[PDB]
């Protein structure tokens, strides 16, 4: 649950997809 | 039932004779017990010689000292039973060499054979009181700096004889004879009926 | 204007400042330290509540004794308790430090830290849960809130 | 099967590549990117008073003594909860209640002595002593932590509804 | 008026100085997956004021130590740091000094004493060992710090910080002289004992002059460090990143000065969380081996660039 | 009575290898942009 | 005294409690004499006065970063003495939670190492993952740490109905979390410096001082007791020991990050191949009877009463059983008379040997080097002090 | 070579026991009887 | 979250 | 009503003395609770100071030995419940600075009366009342005279109530010894009559405490007015210098009329926060110690007095400097004893 732009800043800065392995566990 | 592999029981037994022949002089009893572990029992004088042969023999390289411990059988004249457990990364096996030492009859130190023992030997002196000659620096390791008595001896009270509290009058921590507020309840647990040995 | 009122309000401020920012000096004797590092960690952030991750024996408002206080470490605990500021507090953590714990009857374990340092909140549990420590730190905050130092000065 | 974690030409391309790594701190900038990335991730912390970290039914938490629905306390003083306690925490002395039944005159769990093993939960035949869910029982004074039968029975009455639900969920497993 | 202009330029900085600790305890937090302090006040805004009050109330224990080299040290640390904001040239400065950068270099240099005095005053081993190493890297870093400025000045024409607003009316001095910016930034990180270079407060290493310092003395240096953290970042934002200046509206200079200073102040916060601390000798190995030869040579290039490019800067 | 066991057919596959990406501007290209910046600045 | 300076017991840098009386000529360490026993508590003597099942909780406390792996060592030891072996499902469980525990230890060792070095963000990143793991412990044992789940005859209670699935979701992702730490430390231009070529230990010297752990593996000696002497069902899994060369703080680190990786490979398998079955031996003689059975069958009550009140009554003998605890070789020498309570239980602590090496590792080193080396030995004073 | 000592090994001086509990404590050596119960 | 039933 | 004494004698043992001690937070008090707690006695410590300050007393008492009750001197009910279940009441209520809301009468005579009064209503076996030594109903210092007034009254509220009457006390955290040592801040150390003709006999705090405690557990003391005094007397001159001697700080005894000096005491007395010197204190300081002709205290009650020089090193150590902090008493010269 984070805007794709902000999310992108994350993926770019990281260099891999955190979306696939998130810190927020969900149902 | 454990998955015993007789293949081992035999090979280790055979080594036990091998060592017994190689060092007839110090080996008193050698026995590969069930659980497939070999224990060569040596006269206390054979501490240096038996270890060295195991650390430096092509057919028995026992490079690292897993542990040095001393059970205390008070009944036994020689109270302590120093046990040295050794591993062999080359033959992937383990052997235990155990000797007997009384309170005031010291054992030699093997810090020369394995420097691992520098600390464990200090541990055995602090807890049981056995002394190790030729030790580089034998001094209490685990007990308090002023502790009197060797703690793991079976004749030492669990709670001990001294406990510490802070006293305002003297503004410093101060020992006092132990006064416990609920003594250790000593449940008797042994059953009066034995189990017919298999 | 009644100074009495003026005093209470002032005290409260003082209490709010100490209670909002408690910089804990933790010892980590034993394991209950691992359960405090968890508090400092992200699920249960200690900082959010104003508790700093850690500080030296000086700048520390509260000492959390986690773990067995063995007879050799007993002289030290005291030293460090004695080396802290005038407004200081002790949160015993762990059955090993509240009383003696699994090692109460041992010869090398002090049966409680409250025999060596006065203790204000006792947090129970062998690994007292991190939430429980957090509950304990929060109860220290309610203990401080109630303290009324200047009103006793005024009424003394 | 083994693996070599760190077991190991000079070309302008290579060197120029390596020199740039030292001169403009390229790898250091890589590390900064990682932390900037999380700055944008949702924080994992929970409002502690408002939201609570999840504990499932077996959580041992705080000791309680249960009672039969009817209202008769479950404990029948067999005293093996005392026998198996590792820390010597539970002290039990008993005498036949006038009813003729067997009940504990004094049941004292010293919580500071207790290391919350949960064996007492295990050992009880009537399952009178249970590890209750509550973990928040921090106390200002050491004496409050020592618990007699009345506190534990009172603890049992307060948390009986959840204790019953928790035992309900985990008894098939035991 | 001038007095009012002293409140402004001081208080405002002190209030901002307080809000940096907060933006440090939250930016480090979110980077480490944690909210940071939000429970006291709204979003943690009252958090800096809260521990200030706790720090001043707690006993300033005077060790069983000097009593002056102990109280002079924090006073000096806060006095020099707040003082160095006097000549800073936001839009137009408070006290314009013709030899302004020498004032900033000299005032910084004096702060090394506070570390030396506090370490001797404590009279405990951790303090003295920490002070001697701390003094060593501070002055070691001062040597490259000064040469890096001399290269700048020679392309600015004067020591007055006000001239750079006219030097940087077309391009930042980062484009030219970027190689030194980096070396000014790393030196700014050392001189504020911030993370990559913070063995002084090294905790695992020497838990160090601040060790015996608690309550009010702790706070004053403390305040000093953070104000410095800003000041040095602000000097980066005037000397190398030149904010756009329009003579008609002076505040867009200060608005951009505000933006660049906050971002570079944010950067050393970000550096801290991101990097492990360097070894004591690894730190000096960098300055004397890695940076000083680069700086001295690039210093000569900045005496040559002017002459043969017929660009000798206009004095005044 | 049911026992928590791996789902039928087994679980999916996990990564046990570092996926660190070797991504960077080539060194020459890196230096050239920088030197070009200084040349423009000097002019 | 060459300015002898106690590293001091209270020091964030010193794990727990370590007085390192060090004589340092300025910033160089001439000799390190670590002091121990600041956490001696009597664990070895106390056990003699307790029954086998009531001494199981002591093992979790011996080195509590690695809570369970330690239990497995006592379990195995008590099972050998009884010549009983656990049921097939229990074995896989112990390997499942055995590995999860290894990760937990390495996340502590790598991240706590960095906190002393000065990197603080890796600790918060991975303590969140740790937290998630603890929850596995809690939902299996009841306690976040100090579970008491692995008992001498198998585990205590079957996994909750649903845990395996979650030990998957986590495992499926944890890798990226290790990957991140990496992008932060493995190649940091600065981690390497403070770690590389610090505390190099030769191969012959490592065996001689009894290092027996990553410390040996880091020097290039290939020894994983889990492959050389398989215990439980670590034989049926397939993993690669991460051997190292140019053994130094950096190399061993890389090894610990690699076993975090290899343990995810072992965990995956355990989830993929855990058998249907019972989780405790069926010998009411050794394992306590199920509560439905003890409440309906007389032989089960008698066996429940005797087991809890008196004990296993292990046959007389002595054994040294060593596993590969995350720190290194953890072994219990358990001498036993026919009685229900043990006679001796020397715990070999991977750590008593490692600390001793501090002297032979940190020679001619700076104060900061000593901090780095205590980290590369994963010293948990509980196991050393016992 | 061995040395001769006729002194009953007394090691009271090494055991580390407080003086009061070595001179005022009488110990009885007995074979335990059987609880008539079993 | 001991029970997912309010 | 009693508690058979069982145990070996240390903490976690029982002695059977349940005792309210109203002014325990005090310098003397701290010590009284120490022995009472060491012995294993039940100690009820009434307190009106904040809980943070009362914490130091918690640790010397064993679990359940110490009970703390909220109490207000003006409120009679608070004293009532404190002595409800005590069988021994010890009164150490005293101050040197007449506070805004409490006068010397209150702290010495008014309050200590109400207290013993209730104690009787309660049926406490014995009450120990503490009043300063040489306390004439006509003594100059209002304090001493007022204290004298009290020892009389309390008799009538509580007959056969022991009345120990200690001299100024010597102990760490005491005033007698620290006050003089703290004159360092003052460049010159005024001494009326240049510190002469006011011979003084200090008494170690513990001796006083042990004595007091022994009273609680001895039938011989009833209506007794013991006087714990000391092991050696001293002209104030040697005392002052000696102190400065151990403190290793220079000494400049300066004569200053007590007339003018009573005024200096007034000045500090004016200060709101615990005046450091008190017009009365000044007078008391000069009031010469009286010779002993009364019920013997120490020794008589079972403790042999402890010479000042013996423990002085511990009390005055904090006042030394960086190096002086390492000097010991026997290399130092012990001052002469003037019995006069
Ligand atoms: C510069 C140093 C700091 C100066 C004060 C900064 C602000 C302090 C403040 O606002 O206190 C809030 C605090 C708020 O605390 P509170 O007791 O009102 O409660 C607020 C809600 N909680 C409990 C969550 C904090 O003020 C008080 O403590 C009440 C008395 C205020 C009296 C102020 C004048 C004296
Ligand atoms: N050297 C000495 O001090 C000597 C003392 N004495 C007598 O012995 C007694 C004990 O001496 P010391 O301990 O030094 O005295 P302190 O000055 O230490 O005071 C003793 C206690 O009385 C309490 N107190 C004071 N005023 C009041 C009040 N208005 N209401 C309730 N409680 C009060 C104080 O508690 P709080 O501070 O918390 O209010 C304090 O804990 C004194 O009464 C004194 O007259 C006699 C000879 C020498
Ligand atoms: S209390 Fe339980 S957890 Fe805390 S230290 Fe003692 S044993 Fe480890
Ligand atoms: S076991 Fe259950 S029932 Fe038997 S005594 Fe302990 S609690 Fe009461």
């Amino acid at each position: 649950s984070a805007t794709r732009v902000i999310q992108k800043l994350r993926n770019w800065a990281s260099g891999q997809d955190l979306q696939a392995k998130l810190q927020l566990r969900y149902q | 039932v454990r998955p015993r592999s007789d293949v081992t029981h035999k090979q280790l037994s055979a080594f036990g004779e091998y060592v017994a022949e190689i060092l007839p002089k110090y080996v008193q009893q050698v026995q590969v017990s069930c659980l497939d572990e070999l224990e060569i029992c040596i006269h206390p004088d054979g501490v240096i010689p038996t270890l060295t042969f195991l650390r430096d023999h092509t057919n028995a390289q026992f490079k690292s000292l897993a542990d040095l411990t001393a059970v205390d059988v008070p009944t036994r004249q020689n109270r302590f039973e120093i046990v040295y457990n050794l591993l062999s990364l080359r033959f992937n096996s383990r052997i235990r060499v155990k000797t007997y030492a009384d309170e005031l009859t010291p054992i030699d130190s093997i810090v020369s054979v394995h420097i691992a023992a520098n600390w464990y030997e200090r541990e055995v002196w602090d807890m049981f009181g056995v002394f190790f000659f030729n030790h580089p620096d034998l001094r209490r390791i685990l007990t308090d700096y002023g502790f009197e008595g060797h703690p793991f001896r079976k004749d030492f009270p669990l709670t001990g004889y001294v406990e510490l509290r802070y006293d305002d009058e003297v503004k410093r921590v101060v020992a006092e004879p132990v006064e416990l507020a609920q003594e250790f309840r000593k449940f008797d647990l042994n059953s009066p009926w034995e189990a017919f040995p298999a | 204007s009644r100074a009495e009122y003026v005093v209470t309000k002032l005290d409260d401020l003082i209490n709010w400042a100490r209670r909002s920012s408690l910089w804990p000096m933790t010892f980590g004797l034993a394991c209950c330290a691992v359960e405090m590092m968890h508090m400092a960690a992200p699920r249960y952030d200690m900082d959010r509540f104003g508790v700093v991750f850690r500080a030296s024996p000086r700048q520390a408002d509260v000492m959390i004794v986690a773990g067995t206080l063995t007879n050799k470490m007993a002289p030290a605990l005291r030293k460090v308790y004695d080396q802290m500021p005038e407004p200081r507090y002790v949160v015993s953590m762990g059955s090993c430090a509240n009383g003696g714990g699994y090692y109460h009857y041992s010869y090398s374990v002090v049966r409680g830290c409250d025999r060596i340092v006065p203790v204000d909140i006792y947090v129970p549990g062998c690994p007292p849960t991190a939430e429980a420590l957090l509950y304990g730190i929060l109860q220290l905050q309610r203990k401080i809130k109630r303290e009324q130092k200047l009103k006793i000065w005024y009424r003394r | 099967t083994y693996k070599y974690v760190n077991k190991k030409e000079v070309d302008m391309k290579s060197a120029t590549d390596n020199a740039a790594r030292i001169l403009m701190w390229t790898e250091l900038i890589r590390g900064l990117g990682m932390t900037l990335s999380y700055l944008f991730r949702e924080p994992a912390t929970i409002n502690y008073p408002f939201e609570k970290g999840p504990l499932s039914p077996r959580f041992r938490g705080e000791h309680a003594l249960r009672r039969y629905p009817s209202g008769e306390e479950r404990c029948i003083a067999c005293k093996l909860c005392e026998a198996i306690c590792p820390a010597q925490a539970i002290t039990i002395e008993a005498e036949p209640r006038a009813d003729g039944s067997r009940r504990t005159t004094r049941y004292d769990i010293d919580m500071t002595k207790c290391i919350y093993c949960g064996f007492c939960q295990e050992a009880c035949p009537v399952d009178a002593i249970v590890e209750g869910p509550n973990f928040e029982f921090s106390t200002e004074t050491h004496e409050e932590l020592l618990y007699n039968k009345e506190k534990l029975l009172n603890n049992g009455d307060k948390w009986e509804a959840e204790i019953a639900a928790n035992i309900q969920a985990d008894y098939l497993y035991r | 008026m001038f007095f009012i202009n002293i409140l402004t330029l001081l208080v405002p900085i002190l209030i901002a100085m307080a809000f940096l600790t907060l933006v440090e305890r939250k930016i480090l937090g979110y980077m480490q997956l944690r909210k940071g302090p939000n429970i006291v006040g709204p979003y943690g805004i009252l958090q800096p004021f809260a521990d200030a009050m706790k720090l001043f109330m707690k006993e300033p224990m005077r060790p069983l130590t000097s009593m002056s080299l102990f109280i002079i040290a924090p006073t000096l640390s806060l006095t020099l740091a707040l003082s160095l904001w006097v000549p800073l040239p936001m839009p137009h400065p408070l006290i314009n000094l013709n030899l302004g950068i020498l004032f900033i270099l000299a005032t910084s240099s004096l702060s090394v004493y506070s570390i030396l005095w506090s370490g001797w005053a404590s009279n405990s081993k951790y303090s003295l060992f920490g002070a001697l190493r701390a003094v060593a890297q501070t002055i070691s870093y001062e040597v490259t710090m000064a040469i890096i400025l001399l290269s700048v000045l020679l392309m600015n024409g004067s020591y007055s910080l006000q001239t750079l607003i006219t030097t940087q009316e077309h391009m930042w001095l980062l484009l030219p002289a970027w190689p030194m910016a980096m070396m000014w930034f790393i030196s700014t990180l050392a001189e504020t004992n911030r993370a990559p270079f913070d063995l002084t407060e090294g905790e695992s290493e020497l838990v160090g002059f601040n060790v015996e310092y608690a309550a009010g003395p702790f706070a004053l240096f403390f305040m000093a460090e953070y104000t410095n953290i800003i000041l040095m970042n602000a000097l980066t934002t005037i000397i190398f990143l030149g904010p756009l200046y329009y003579i008609n509206l002076p505040e867009l200079y200060s608005t951009n000065f505000m933006m660049e200073a906050l971002l570079l102040s944010s950067t050393f916060l970000w550096i801290r969380a991101s990097y492990p601390r360097f070894r004591y000798d690894q730190l000096m190995h960098l300055l004397w081996k890695n940076f000083l030869p680069l700086t001295l040579a690039l210093c000569m290039w900045h005496i040559s660039l002017p002459i043969f490019t017929a660009g000798v800067p206009p004095y005044m | 009575v049911k026992q928590d066991m791996p789902p039928p057919g087994g679980y999916g596959p996990i990564d046990y290898k570092r996926n660190l990406p070797r991504r960077g501007l080539s060194g020459y290209s890196m230096f050239a942009v920088g030197i070009g910046a200084l040349i423009f600045g000097y002019w | 005294t060459n300015m002898t300076l106690n590293f001091g017991p209270q020091h964030p840098a010193a794990h727990g409690v370590l007085r390192l009386v060090l004589e340092l000529s300025g910033e160089m360490v001439r000799k390190c004499d670590p002091h121990i026993g600041l956490l001696h508590r009597g664990t070895e003597k106390l056990i003699e006065y307790k029954t086998y099942l009531q001494a199981l909780p002591y093992f979790d406390r011996l080195d509590y970063v690695s809570m369970m792996c330690n239990e497995q060592a006592y379990s195995i030891a008590v099972e050998k003495l009884l010549n009983i072996q656990p049921p097939p499902r229990a074995q896989w469980i112990r390997v499942l939670f055995g590995e999860i525990t290894r990760i937990l230890n390495h996340i502590m060792a790598v991240t706590t190492h960095a906190l002393d070095i000065g990197a603080m963000t890796p600790f918060f990143w991975m303590f969140e993952e740790r937290e998630k793991m603890f929850e596995f412990y809690e939902r299996v044992s009841g306690a976040r740490m100090h579970a008491a789940y692995i008992r001498p005859g198998g585990v205590h209670q079957d996994l909750p109905l649903g845990l395996l699935d979650d030990i998957y979701e986590f495992s499926k992702n944890f890798s990226l979390r290790i990957d991140e730490v990496e992008e932060m430390l493995t190649n940091n231009r600065i981690w390497r410096n403070r770690t590389v070529d610090i505390g190099v230990v030769t191969a012959e010297d490592a065996l001689n001082y009894g290092f027996s752990g990553v410390m040996l593996r880091g020097s290039g000696i290939q020894w994983d007791l889990r492959k050389t002497q398989p215990y439980d069902v670590y034989d049926q899994v397939e993993f690669d020991v991460p051997i190292g060369s140019r053994g130094d703080c950096y190399d061993r680190y890389l090894c610990r990050v690699e076993e975090m990786r290899q343990s995810l490979r072992i965990i995956e398998q355990c989830l993929n191949k855990m058998p249907p079955g019972e989780i405790k031996v069926d010998d009411a003689k050794v394992s306590p009877p199920k509560r439905a059975e003890m409440k309906t069958s007389m032989e089960s009550l008698i066996h429940h009463f005797k087991l809890y009140t008196e004990g296993y009554q292990v046959p007389p003998g002595a054994t040294y059983t060593a596993i590969e605890a995350p720190k290194g070789e953890f072994g219990v020498y358990l001498v036993s008379d026919g009685s229900s309570r043990p006679y001796r239980c020397k715990i070999k602590a991977p750590g008593f040997a490692h600390l001793a090496g501090l002297d032979k590792m940190s020679k001619g080193h700076m104060l900061a080097d000593v901090v780095a080396i205590i980290g590369t030995q994963d010293i948990v004073f509980g196991e050393i002090d016992r | 070579q061995l040395i001769t000592v006729d002194e009953k090994l007394d090691i009271t001086t090494l055991t580390g026991v407080p003086e009061e509990h070595i001179k005022t404590r009488k110990v009885r050596i007995f074979v335990p009887a059987r609880n008539n119960m079993q | 979250c001991m029970t997912d039933d309010p | 009503h009693a508690v058979i004494p069982h145990g070996k004698g240390g903490r976690s043992s029982v002695s059977g003395v349940v005792a309210t001690v109203f002014g325990a937070t005090g310098f003397l008090g701290r010590y009284v609770v120490n022995h009472l707690g060491r012995m294993g006695s039940q100690v009820i410590i009434p307190y009106r100071c904040d809980v943070y300050d009362i914490m130091h007393l918690r640790l010397m008492g064993d679990l359940g030995q110490l009970t703390f009750l909220e109490w207000d001197a003006r409120d009679k009910d608070s004293i009532r419940k404190a002595v409800q279940h005590s069988n021994v009441v010890i009164n150490l209520i005293g101050r040197e600075w007449e506070t805004r809301n409490f006068d010397f009468e209150d702290v010495f005579v008014n309050i200590p009366r109400a207290i013993a009064q209730a104690s009787k209503e309660a049926g406490v076996e014995r009450f120990i009342h503490v009043s300063h030594l040489n306390a004439s109903m006509k003594s100059s210092s209002k304090s001493l005279r007022s204290k004298a007034v009290g020892e009389k009254e309390v008799r009538s509220v509580f007959p056969e109530a022991i009345i120990i009457r200690p001299s100024d006390i010597f102990g760490r955290e005491d005033r007698f010894l620290n006050h003089f040592a703290n004159y360092r801040w003052f460049l010159a150390v005024p001494l009326v009559s240049l510190g002469f003709k006011t011979v003084k006999q200090p008494v170690y705090v513990a001796d006083v405490s042990k004595g007091i405690v022994n009273a609680t557990k001895d039938p011989d003391a009833v209506g007794k007015t013991f006087a714990f005094t000391g092991p050696n007397r001293y002209l104030l001159f040697h005392l002052v210098k000696y102190i400065f001697g151990m403190t290793h700080r220079t000494f400049i005894p300066y004569p200053l009329p007590l007339f003018v000096y009573s005024w200096i005491g007034k000045l500090f007395g004016l200060s709101p926060f615990e005046p450091w010197t008190t017009k009365d204190k000044v007078e008391r300081i000069h009031i010469s110690d009286v010779m002993p002709t009364d019920l013997p205290g120490l020794e008589d009650l079972g403790v042999q007095p402890t010479p000042l020089e013996l423990k002085s090193i511990e009390v005055l150590r904090r006042h030394r400097t960086y190096r002086w902090l390492s000097s010991e008493i026997e290399e130092t010269k012990p001052a002469k004893t003037v019995n006069y």
